[PDB]
RNA sequence: GGCCAGCAUCAGUUUUGGUGGCAGGAUAAAUCCAUAGGAAUGUAGCUUGCCUCGGUAAGUAUUAUAGCCUGUG
RNA sequence: AGAACUGGCGAUGCGGGAUGAACCGAACGUAGAGUUAAGGUGCCGGAAUACACGCUCAUCAGACACCACAAAAGGUGUUAGUUCAUCUAGACAGCCGGACGGUGGCCAUGGAAGUCGGAAUCCGCUAAGGAGUGUGUAACAACUCACCGGCCGAAUGAACUA
RNA sequence: GCAGUCAAGCGUUCAUAGCGACAUUGCUUUUUGAUUCUUCGAUGUCGGCUCUUCCUAUCAUACCGAAGCAGAAUUCGGUAA
RNA sequence: UUUGCUCCACACAAUAUAGAUGGAUACGAAUAAGGCGUCCUUGUGGCGUCGCUGAACCAUAGCAGGCUAGCAACGGUGCACUUGGCGGAAAGGCCUUGGGUGCUUGCUGGCGAAUUGCAAUGUCAUUUUGCGUGGGGAUAAAUCAUUUGUAUACGACUUAGA
């Protein structure tokens, strides 16, 4: 006995299983002899309006996300099995978190679209002081007078897992001197990433990096850098 | 005690138009030739319609080891009878020989199980021959390669009463 | 100086070519080697030089040496009597202290009476050499 | 063989220790057993001092002077698990009991001679590594026994008397040996060889 | 199930050095030295190479390798004490009355006392064990700083320090006073 | 020829050793010798890899510069 | 308390159950040697601190039929089994990232936006994302898991049986 | 207590030959704190003055734990004779 | 109260043995570790070795151990002195200096044993005391009676008296 207890629940969504992984093995195989691009792209951090906005925009093109591994299982990491050819090589480069695009528009819009398409999303850049008073959830962002003092209950949050300082007097969170938590050319650290996600500041730029494209009547390996 | 590896055959009645029963053979563990052919009937009662009065034994042979000194690994299967009802068991014993097995599992169901040796069966006694598919854990860990192992703490049996030494381990 | 001094605690250890002595039993101070570990208690040992069978064998009953030669794991009795003298380790063995030590009770349990008085004159006549070569240094 | 067996008493197990020694006392062998207070039991320390307490309870209710005496010290504790082993009412094990001496410590005149040991009863021999035991020596301070601090002042004291001795006992068999190897290779040593000596 | 060995790893840096007779651990490198005792355990070091020793227990049961993991990571600590050492920080909280907590010096034992906890009359003194220095936050208002080399002296000394504050017979929703352990770091 | 004893060769009962001759079984099975086929906890060779200049890592290779398993005689 | 067959004690010693009319051996003339039964072999106490494989740690262990007697079910103690699953093509553990749109779904109301509540509970896009398990703001925000994905590189989980 | 209901288990293999823990429903003198003034055959002898001791299943005092525990008071609960 | 009293030396008598028949032969600590030797930069170092039983080491020849002749050695051992220490846990022992003094089986010679009749423990150690010898040593108290009252049922206790 004495063995862990694992955490039983009563939630509605199941677990999906290796039945999912074979579809996508299937959908994969599907696409090449369909589409006629091949367009591989590395975007590590995501968000899910960016890829609602790519997803409908192009009706042309099919953009199939799944595990790295069953990619390589659909396209063939090996040379010797693949379903279309010279496939091993780009299949080689998907390192990162990787879904394929098929397209059948144009080799020049694909490339020209990605450099001309940029959002914004968190840091994970410019530097930010908190003022020595009552600190306020948008964080000296507009002014003061019409900003809203912080919700008392993540102030234990921040007393432990933000590090910052934060004794309380009334209704309101007051700090009693100025901090200032990140730098301006500087790493950083997941704890500093974290009180920008909770002050709500979104301030770098988020732009989607494609890597290599293959043509099916061509049947040969294209790579292209653009960041 | 020291178990012997038998095998009794039978020969239900030669009786008026029907000349001939088939015959009928087990392999028998037992420590004597006495026991073996008690046993015999034992198990043939179980499973079609003779006695032992209506009955008769053909032979019993001694089946000695077909090779000794090979260390061999081995997959049996035991049915034996709780306090509650009965049950399988499926255990695997590294050891030397066929019969020297079944003396460890007899030795190995009565410390763990609390088996006598009358709530035992033997289902078939069998030889891993490829490796890689031993389905224990106990038994895999002699099978990694190279395998090297101290003996710390060794204590002494002396004859005397005083040793005049203060003995020392290893 | 900037080392670390770990001990290292030697240990003789049970592995396939290790050359034990059998204490008790039939065979009774003969030498073997280990061919095949079976278990965490028994062994499978043969030393066919000596004349113990080739048996399996349980671990309180034998002491382990600390002279070792090389041997594939499972080999047949041909096969360990030639990387026996290969090893020569009938001819290491006696070189240790420790058989210098059996043959040294073994030879004195076989004294005749006369030659028992010849120890006793013979160990008057070494005491009155070292008497004198002490108390001089 | 000895007149009188001199067991040092560290490291052995209670009941291990007063079996052998139980024996050898009506067989007629004398005993004299010393440094009583660092003998072990086995068993952890909260269970061996809870099976001293109920029998530290039972008294003989209508007078408690009458009762089972309840002795504190170390050498009197092992005194008891070896009169439950010897026939103390009749008029043998009145004899076999002038046959034992037990101490504390080691007083005179018994530093000066040799200790023995009983391998059966060594604790190291006995009980399997990684399992609790119990020092008799700190069981008795915890019951009523108040002078553990005199008898380790007393060991300190001997124990630099002893190895003093050692010093030069140690650097005696240092000038024997190699004047013993000087009457090896002579010819009256070549035939002691011979005859096994 | 009577494992045949197990093993585990110490990470050995390059600063250290460790010096290990039968069962006694001296660990000595930039900030200082340290020492601890493990004659109850029952296992065997092994050196490799400088930087890398391998701790083992043959032919053991479940609790004999279940105490095997622990000895890596008491070395571990004996590892990081030396190299970066210990630091808790501590914020003292009151309600009401403010507390005076000050070092003081008797006899040459160092100890800390406590005044005026929730208005009461008594003085507590903590010891300080040797090998903690305990000094106050400049410019940071109310806290303390407990740092030294040893976990257990840091980690007691500091868990010695609030259980000595505690709120006896009243509701503790309420009544805010104590001292607390703000966070368990480290000094570089 | 009264009392208690010691040894010798025997008889009755009985304990405890040493050692010798034969019959059985698969005319023990094994080892051992021969000879076919085989396999990995894969030996030599080979090939790659990092690399303190040979050492391990992973690939090939069925006895060679170790051997083993199975079957038959 | 009252019956059926047999064996007992009553009339009955001896050896074993510490002690006992009924249980276990076994039935008695007086002595010697030898071998045993039931029961035993650390010491009292005559006899192996015998050999072998395991299991067990109790802050009231347990130790022998009749016999001096305890029952269910619980236990993140430990050991051995049973069928079902998941996996070296990346499982299980844990950090990290996403965890969305129609939507602040109908009514309820001083306010209820995934969560004071009744009835409900359907589709879109998805690798995956419930008209939504928990933290709680007066509502909201905010965090969490359930669901998938990134790293690391060997097995792991659930249900029971004794 | 009886009479149901629900069903993890049990019953030579077993749902439905038949048992049934854990729950729960049946009223057992009136849903608005009005009262019920109901003692219903103890067929049998111990009780009390003095005095000692022993259990724990703790009423007080020691120390903890948990609750709308603001204090004040007061409850539940544990170790302890 | 008849010359008692004590310690040392010796002779006879007694008196018993919980059981003499080569010798109780001195480190401490750890046991998943230590012992001894050797070097060295003195250390939780380097190297070498030993254990697996005390079956060891020491001692041991002579009429139960005799009377003598030598050789070789400066050693061994016993007894009485002496010199300087050390030990208080119940030391009551352990070393040590100077001579004296026997013995020597380290080596080699000569003499002696018988008859205890073929075995009978074939007596060989050690407790306690007594009676006389011969050299020293030293010259007391308690109780009852009488008397106190801090005491007291009687004993006891507490005080006094040449």
């Amino acid at each position: 006995r004495s063995k862990r207890s694992k955490l039983v629940t009563l939630a509605q969504t199941d677990k999906k299983g290796r039945e999912n992984k074979e579809r996508i093995f299937d959908e994969v195989r599907e696409a090449l002899d369909t589409y006629r691009y091949v367009w591989v792209l590395h975007l590590d951090d995501v968000r899910t309006p960016v890829l609602q906005e790519i997803r409908t925009s192009w009706a042309g093109s099919k953009l199939i996300m799944g595990k790295r591994k069953v990619l390589q299982k659909a396209l063939g990491e090996k040379r010797e099995e693949e379903y279309k050819e010279n496939l091993y090589q780009l299949s080689k480069l998907c390192s990162g978190v990787t879904g394929l695009l098929f397209t059948d528009e144009d080799v020049n819009t694909v490339k020209e679209y990605f450099k001309s398409y940029v959002r914004s999303d968190y840091s994970r850049p410019l530097t930010f002081t908190i003022p020595e008073g009552i600190v306020y959830s948008r964080g000296g962002q507009i002014p003061a007078e019409e900003d809203v003092p912080m919700i008392h209950s993540l102030e234990p949050t921040m007393r432990n897992k933000f590090e910052i300082p934060t004794k309380i007097k009334a209704g309101k969170i007051t700090i009693d001197s100025p901090y200032l938590v990140c730098t301006e050319g500087e790493k950083l650290d997941v704890r500093q990433a974290l009180i920008l996600k909770q002050f709500g500041i979104a301030a770098s730029e988020f732009k989607v990096k494609v890597s290599a494209y293959y043509d099916n009547d061509s049947s040969t390996v294209e790579s292209t850098n653009i960041n | 005690a020291h178990f012997k590896e038998y095998q009794v055959i039978g020969r239900r009645l030669p009786t008026e138009s029907v000349p001939e029963p088939k015959l009928f053979r087990m392999r028998i563990f037992a420590s004597n030739e006495v026991i073996a052919k008690s046993r015999y009937w034992y198990f043939l009662q179980k499973l079609h319609k003779v006695k032992k009065a209506s009955g008769e034994i053909v032979s019993i042979n001694q089946i000695n080891e077909a090779h000794p000194t090979k260390v061999k690994n081995f997959g049996v299967w035991v049915r034996y009878d709780s306090r509650s009802g009965t049950h399988n068991m499926y255990k695997e014993i590294r050891d030397v020989s066929r019969v020297a097995a079944v003396e460890t599992l007899y030795q190995d169901m009565a410390a763990r199980h609390r088996a006598r040796f009358r709530s035992i069966h033997i289902l078939k006694v069998a030889e891993i021959e490829k490796t890689a598919d031993v389905k224990r854990q106990y038994v895999k860990q002699f099978l990694t390669k190279d395998l090297k192992f101290p003996l710390p703490h060794r204590v002494q049996k002396s004859t005397k009463t005083f040793s005049y030494k203060r003995p020392s381990t290893f | 100086s900037t080392d670390s001094i770990v001990k290292a605690s030697n240990w003789r250890l049970v592995e396939v070519g290790r050359v034990v002595l059998i204490k008790k039993g039939q065979s009774a101070g003969k030498l073997a080697a280990i061919v095949e570990i079976i278990d965490q208690k028994k062994v499978l040992i043969d030393g066919p030089k000596a004349g113990v069978p080739r048996q399996a064998i349980n671990l309180g009953q034998v002491v382990l040496t600390p002279l070792t030669f090389a041997l594939p794991r499972g080999a047949r009795t041909a096969t360990v009597s030639k990387k026996w003298a290969a090893a020569a380790v009938c001819e290491k063995w006696a070189a240790s202290s420790w058989a210098k030590k059996i043959a040294q009770r073994e030879r004195r349990a076989a004294l005749t009476d006369f030659e028992r008085f010849q120890v006793m004159v013979l160990r008057k006549q070494k005491r009155y050499t070292v008497k004198k070569a002490l108390a001089k240094a | 063989v000895e007149p009188v067996v001199v067991i040092d008493g560290k490291g052995h197990l209670v009941g291990r220790l007063a079996s052998v020694v139980a024996k050898q006392l009506l067989n007629g062998q004398k005993i004299v057993v010393v440094r009583a207070e660092e003998l072990n039991i086995s068993g952890e320390f909260f269970r061996n001092k809870l099976k001293y307490h109920d029998f530290l309870r039972k008294a003989t209710a209508f007078n408690k002077t009458r009762g089972p005496f309840h002795f504190r010290a170390p050498s009197r504790i092992f005194y008891k698990a070896l009169r439950g082993m010897v026939s103390h009412k009749t008029a043998r094990g009145k004899a076999a009991l002038e046959r034992l001496k037990v101490f504390e410590g080691i007083p005179p005149p018994y530093d000066k001679k040799k200790r023995v040991v009983v391998p059966q009863a060594l604790r190291v021999l006995r009980l399997k590594p990684g399992r609790k035991y119990t020092t008799l020596g700190k069981l008795s301070t915890s019951v009523g026994w108040k002078y553990e601090d005199v008898v380790a002042k007393l060991e300190a004291k001997r124990k630099v008397s002893s190895a003093e001795y050692y010093a030069k006992k140690r650097a005696f068999t240092k000038k024997v040996a190699s004047a013993n190897a000087t009457a090896a290779e002579s010819d009256v040593a070549k035939q002691l060889a011979a005859l096994g000596y | 199930m009577k494992y045949i060995q197990t093993e585990q790893q110490i990470e050995v840096p390059e600063g250290v050095t460790v010096s290990i007779k039968s069962r006694i651990v001296k660990v000595v490198g930039p900030r200082g030295t340290l020492t601890k005792n493990l004659k109850h355990i029952d296992v065997t070091f092994t050196k490799v190479n400088n930087q890398l020793i391998k701790v083992a227990v043959h032919n053991g049961g479940r609790k004999h390798v279940a105490a095997l993991r622990t000895v890596k990571s008491l070395v571990d600590n004996m590892i990081t004490g030396v190299t970066k050492g210990y630091k808790y920080k501590m914020r003292y909280v009151y309600a009401h009355f403010p507390i005076n907590v000050n070092i003081v010096e008797k006899d040459g034992a160092k100890f800390i006392e406590v005044r005026n906890f929730l208005g009461d009359k008594k003085i507590r003194n903590v010891p300080v064990r040797d090998g903690v220095t305990i000094e106050f936050s400049t410019n940071v208002k109310d806290e303390i700083v407990l740092s030294g080399n040893s976990v257990e002296d840091v980690s007691q000394n500091a868990a010695d320090l609030q259980q000595i504050c505690r709120v006896r017979n009243k509701d503790i929703r309420k009544f805010l006073d104590g001292i607390y352990v703000s966070h368990k770091g480290f000094i570089t």
